[PDB]
RNA sequence: GCUACCUAAGAACAGCUAAAAGAGCACACCCGUCUAUGUAGCAAAAUAGUGGGAAGAUUUAUAGGUAGAGGCGACAAACCUA
RNA sequence: CUCGAUGUUGGAUCAGGACAUCCCGAUGGUGCAGCCGCUAUUAAAGGUUCGUUUGUUCAACGAUUAAAGUCCUACGUGAUCUGAGUUCAGACCGGAGUAAUCCAGGUCGGUUUCUAUCUACUUUCAAAUUCCUCCCUGUACGAAAGGACAAGAGAAAUAAGGCCUACUUCACAAAGCGCCUUCCCCCGUAAAUGAUAUCAUCUCAACUUAGUAUUAUACCCACACCCACCCAAGAACAGGGUUUGU
């Protein structure tokens, strides 16, 4: 059972009534237009109505490298590379203009978050516009794709070697000395992963939300 | 996005910016009362030490949600009236220029890709 | 900065007997039936944590000469016992710990 | 002598029984004023230019966003009414102003942190405490009889409102975070000056003028946002989709009244007068009512052509 | 602006302010009450509650096994977690711990508590107790809940 | 007994490069460029970082010498018990 | 007046005021056709740019702008900051002097202390300004060239006040680079009717109109539960919640 992330609220002081009400409208929007299951790192294709391109139709092919928000606003970014030249669009998921979301390849990464892509080779978020989409065999897990990519040489748009970060797919022994991955764990913090009370415990929250995504399909 | 002292990239086949040059073209003006370039505003470029007015077509910034964002800073050069100095824009630029075919029609009319 | 002038003492009376400065009288004060010392409401009564106190320290010293030595933590359940009392069902297999006094009438046994 | 609260003296099996009474109470008393038209309702005028009619007090839950039929994003605010009764009504002889004013509370709260006074206030008035009252100025033909519950169905889509609320408030503040100045440059030579107000006034003057900006308290003010349109309307959970943002925290209380503004002025000719009565309406209005241009979430997606 | 902040600033920093936690927490584990003062009592007792959590799952989890690692500076306390405290609240979904406020400490005039895991071997705290049901007060009310109750049987 | 210079007889200078060095990198050690802090301060000249030198005209312990109309000084009118 | 001390340029910060008005508003005259200007009356609510060189105030220059106003405030403000300049002790060059030394000559370097006693002040107003585009319109005007105003529509910038749905710094939240809202008037003159003076005359004649708001409205508004706990409230105090007091 896959819950979309954007159905799981923040930690926070909202009311659950908010949540429960703006969950009803996300219900109502999925019953119109499809919304696929897909992860960071999956290759979607979105088709979109806009007023000024050709045709009142705009489609876009990219690798999914993020998805944050919550609610109607929950959104995801796609990256691609057309004629050489890096291009990322955030799009939402239920935003009325969106006419089709085609997920192309459905797979999971060692990272929940691909920003570092901006920073690594062209060919690693370079994908064909027109590839004809994968068939993924049902009750099946999802791939991992555990790739590991060749980043450009430093500076980085962001110190991705921080502990912070926990990045998991990038070849930091190809482009970092010993020394700078020493360096880079001065910043570590062991206490962290301990600490019980910081911990989110969204088991019963998402139980409820079943209830109430299930009691909407039958009616 | 784009404002005074950045240096951006030209996405037209014009001689002048794409002829190598020992400075990269630099905005010293962003046509916008304040001061702030995006895309669809003019800016001045001292590109090959002359004064060139372009057309911002992508930056890095992040701007209103459903449009494109790039890893570059790319402009377009073009003349005073808005005609623009190159023949083709083999780099995509975003279709929200669309809205202004008044007075940017020739500058969509040698772009190759819209994204 | 320095000060300009001596401040007087009628100026330095108003500013040390406002009544902001002044002690509050509190009423949160009330008299402890077990023992009938003075305590707090929302606080615990001063003599009767102290007995306890004393009682605790005396039964922790006795659970150090079981152990007789740093990390010697028991894997099983402790249960204290007082002159003239023996294991109940409930008890067995519990470590023991032996008092050398008569049980106090607020220790309950359990 | 010593201060006391209401469950001090309760011994273990009175606090459940004390708790279920009150509350059983307070439901009584709320589900009591549900057919305000049955009970000797006030006379009802028609409206005419130049009235005012009453506003709400209702809750500031969060933010949304909806989308309109031309592709434009507008976040809005949700606001529930919550057990929003008329208070007290003030002849305008008595109100010493140009106008009668109509008092109006919301959001139930427990008898027990209530003054006495404020306590044998409700118990006349047969309702449980409120926990903010509003003060309404209104015209003398939209006056309400008190104890008439009010739901967000008061307004309707496509009215503009102004929201007036406490704002969040951010404490001791410096010039720079409170009145936004630009402070002092980080480095080059500054020895301790980099977020200090700087001169305060002139030498010749010799004080500081009334008025002048200084470090202090920041927020924690009542604002009005002016001119917010309504979006959607939410009749089941009582609901206002208003535009843009309202000032306070959320799970505030807010005051909610139809606009001043002049662009705005007798636009109530179709808006309910003195307010909306679900008991005496003919037809039960639908759970949601939507502007003419927003895209409700059942329909198709937007398609240009 | 500390709106919406639910751990105090203690220690030497956000580290120092763990490992202080964390020698209270090994101190009640293996005294079963402690006195410290209140409010690293108070930020400490959230860590307690989740500790027994922990055990519930067993010696066999690795990752409760690694918790209880960390928490308990002194390993002999990682069999009585396990093997004592736990099977003790089996029955119980939560409340393992007791905070009370003890008077001043004598020296510096701080807010002192004492926290104890329920259910220990220790002498009982003098907790507060409410009025008995036999005061004047509490009999008016025990008239009023039986009149109620007959009257709705009725 | 501080400091300037001198006398007698002592001590210290890792590692690397070059292996020749008033040579380079760089600890101990010596000095005090720049910035912040400090300004009744920890301190009647300091702390933190960054820096100059670090086998030499080096640094340094001990005892001795030169005394005010003077000493001493790789001259800063320096230094000769704040 | 002050040498038993009233601290100097320029900058930063915050600006208070004057109007002899740079821009925006309303008018008279023109060698004012229109578009742009010149000049005068009235108007201080609002605004009055970013940079290269120079310690600079200036000035020159680049790119803009509706405009890049003139002055006062101990040449506003160093118990807020800066120290480039200037102005001690070092040194150099030119020149004056036998030398010491000197030179509104240049040049390099050169310690910016203060824990606030008093006065004053620490949420005033909650009405907004301006540009541009479309349209009017290739119309009025004009031989042609050229080319409006008023009305209407739309989109922005700045300022003020808020907010976190998304984006972003981030993650029980605070923030902007993000989003939302933002409402009256300005008196100079131009015209009637009609006396002194039976025409006429806009009148410190009686009078009429453009022409005016008691600035409209909005906001605020009840009060010992209160020992204690919590808080989107807060330095303390206060305030909100506890029907969320094992
Ligand atoms: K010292
Ligand atoms: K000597
Ligand atoms: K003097
Ligand atoms: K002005
Ligand atoms: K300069
Ligand atoms: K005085
Ligand atoms: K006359
Ligand atoms: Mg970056
Ligand atoms: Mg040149
Ligand atoms: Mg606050
Ligand atoms: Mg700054
Ligand atoms: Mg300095
Ligand atoms: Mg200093
Ligand atoms: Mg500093
Ligand atoms: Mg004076
Ligand atoms: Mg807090
Ligand atoms: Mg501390
Ligand atoms: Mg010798
Ligand atoms: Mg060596
Ligand atoms: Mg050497
Ligand atoms: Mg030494
Ligand atoms: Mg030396
Ligand atoms: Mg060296
Ligand atoms: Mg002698
Ligand atoms: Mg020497
Ligand atoms: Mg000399
Ligand atoms: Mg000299
Ligand atoms: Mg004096
Ligand atoms: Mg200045
Ligand atoms: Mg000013
Ligand atoms: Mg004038
Ligand atoms: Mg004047
Ligand atoms: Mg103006
Ligand atoms: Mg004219
Ligand atoms: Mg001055
Ligand atoms: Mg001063
Ligand atoms: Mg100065
Ligand atoms: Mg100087
Ligand atoms: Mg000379
Ligand atoms: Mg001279
Ligand atoms: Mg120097
Ligand atoms: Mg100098
Ligand atoms: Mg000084
Ligand atoms: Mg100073
Ligand atoms: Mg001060
Ligand atoms: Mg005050
Ligand atoms: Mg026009
Ligand atoms: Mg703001
Ligand atoms: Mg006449
Ligand atoms: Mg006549
Ligand atoms: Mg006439
Ligand atoms: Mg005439
Ligand atoms: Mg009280
Ligand atoms: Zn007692």
């Amino acid at each position: 059972r896959f819950l979309s992330p954007e159905f799981i609220p923040r930690r926070g002081r909202t009311d659950p009534l908010k949540f429960q009400i703006e969950r009803k409208d996300m219900l109502e929007r999925r019953k119109v237009l499809h919304i696929p299951e897909f992860y960071v790192g999956s290759i979607l294709r979105v088709t979109t109505a806009d007023p000024y391109a050709s045709g009142k139709i705009s489609q876009f092919l990219g690798i999914c490298i993020q998805r944050s928000g919550r609610g109607l606003g929950a959104t995801f970014i796609l990256r691609n590379v057309i004629e050489g030249q890096g291009v990322e669009i955030c799009f939402e998921l239920y935003n009325p203009r969106v006419q089709e979301i085609q997920v192309v390849k459905l797979e999971k990464r060692l990272d929940d978050s691909l920003l570092y892509l901006r920073d690594a080779l062209p060919e690693y978020s370079t994908f064909d516009v027109n590839m004809k989409p994968v068939v993924q065999e049902p009750n099946q897990k999802v791939p991992v794709n555990e790739l590991k990519v060749k980043m450009k040489p430093k500076p980085w748009s962001k110190r991705w070697e921080r502990p912070n970060f926990n990045i998991k797919g990038i070849r930091f022994d190809l482009c970092l000395t010993e020394q700078q991955m020493k360096e880079a764990q001065k910043w570590n913090q062991p206490w962290l992963e301990f600490d019980m009370m910081r911990e989110y415990d969204t088991s019963k929250i998402e139980a409820a939300i079943w209830k109430e995504i299930e009691a909407s399909k039958r009616s | 996005a784009i404002q005074k002292m950045t240096r951006v990239r030209v996405v037209d086949n014009s001689a002048l910016g794409n002829s190598p040059y020992h400075r990269a073209p630099r905005c010293i003006h962003v046509y916008k009362k304040n001061g702030v370039g995006k895309v669809g505003d003019q800016i001045l470029l001292a590109i090959k030490g002359q004064k060139k007015k372009a057309l911002i077509v992508g930056h890095c910034m992040p701007g209103p949600r459903m449009t494109p964002r790039f890893d570059s800073n790319n402009v377009v050069l073009i003349e005073d009236n808005g005609n623009p100095v190159g023949t083709r824009i083999k780099t995509p630029i975003p279709t929200s220029l669309r809205k202004r075919e008044g007075e940017y029609s020739k500058v969509l009319a040698i772009a190759q890709n819209f994204v | 900065a320095a000060p300009k002038n001596r401040r007087t003492i009628e100026v330095n009376r108003c500013r040390r007997r406002n009544p902001q400065k002044l002690i509050k009288v509190k009423n949160n004060i009330d008299v402890c039936p077990e023992c009938g010392h003075l305590k707090q409401k929302h606080v615990l009564c001063a003599y009767c944590y102290e007995k306890v106190c004393k009682e605790t320290a005396e039964i922790r010293r006795q659970i150090g000469k079981q152990e007789g030595g740093p990390f010697k933590a028991p894997t099983i359940e402790t249960v204290v016992l007082y002159t003239g009392e023996t294991p109940s069902e409930q008890d067995q297999g519990k470590r023991i710990i032996e008092r050398d006094r008569k049980r106090p009438s607020w220790f309950t046994q359990n | 002598k010593s201060g006391t609260w209401w469950d001090e003296h309760l011994s273990e099996e009175n606090v459940p029984f004390i708790k279920q009474l009150v509350s059983d109470e307070d439901k009584a008393q709320l589900a009591s004023k549900l057919c305000p038209l049955k009970d000797e309702p006030w006379p009802i005028h028609p409206w005419e230019p130049g009235s005012f009619r009453v506003g709400l007090i209702a809750l500031k839950l969060g933010m949304m966003p909806l989308w309109t039929k031309d592709g434009q994003k507008h976040v809005v605010t949700l606001l529930q009414v919550q057990d929003c009764h008329v208070l007290k009504y003030t002849s305008k002889e008595n109100c010493n102003g140009k106008m009668a004013t109509l008092s109006v509370g919301g959001k139930t709260v427990s008898r027990f942190r209530k003054a006495t006074s404020i306590l044998e206030f409700y118990r006349e008035l047969g309702l449980p405490p409120k926990q903010t009252v509003k003060i309404f100025n209104i015209t003398d033909n939209a006056a309400i009889k008190p104890g008439t519950p009010l739901y967000a169905a008061h307004f309707r889509p496509g009215q503009y409102v102004d929201v007036t609320a406490k704002t969040i408030g951010k404490g001791f503040q410096g010039v720079m975070k409170r009145w936004g100045f630009k402070g002092q440059p980080a480095t080059h030579g500054q020895t301790k000056t980099h977020r200090r107000p700087g001169a305060v006034a002139t030498g010749d003057i010799g004080r500081v003028w009334p008025g002048t900006k200084m470090p202090g308290k920041m927020g924690n003010i009542y604002r009005t946002e002016y001119g917010l349109k309504v979006w959607r309307i939410n009749t089941k959970h009582n609901i206002i989709y208003v535009n843009g943002s309202v000032p306070g925290h959320k799970n505030c209380l807010v005051k909610v009244k139809d606009s001043k503004l002049p662009a705005y002025k007798d636009l109530g000719k179709n808006l309910p007068f003195p307010t909306y009565f679900p008991d005496g309406d003919e037809e039960e209005l639908p759970e949601d009512l939507y502007d003419e241009n927003v895209c409700q979430p059942g329909a198709p997606s937007i398609t240009f052509a | 602006i500390s709106h919406g902040r639910v751990f105090r600033r203690m220690g030497l920093g956000p580290e120092s302010r763990i490992h202080l936690l964390r020698n209270l927490l090994t101190g009640l584990v293996r005294h079963e009450r402690i006195e410290a003062p209140w409010a690293r009592v108070d930020e400490m007792r959230g860590y307690a509650e989740k500790l027994i959590d922990y055990g519930k799952l067993g010696d066999t989890n690795e990752r409760a096994m690694r918790m209880a690692d960390f928490w308990l500076t002194e390993k002999d306390l990682i069999p009585k977690l396990f093997q004592v405290l736990a099977p003790r609240y089996k029955d119980q979904t939560g409340g393992y711990t007791r905070m009370l406020q003890i008077p001043n400490r004598s020296l510096d005039r701080a807010k002192m508590a004492v926290i104890e895991y329920k259910g220990n071997c220790l002498p009982p705290l003098p907790l507060p107790r409410r009025d008995s049901h036999l005061t004047l007060l509490n009999q008016l009310l025990q008239g009023l809940r039986q009149d109620l109750r007959q009257s709705q049987e009725a």
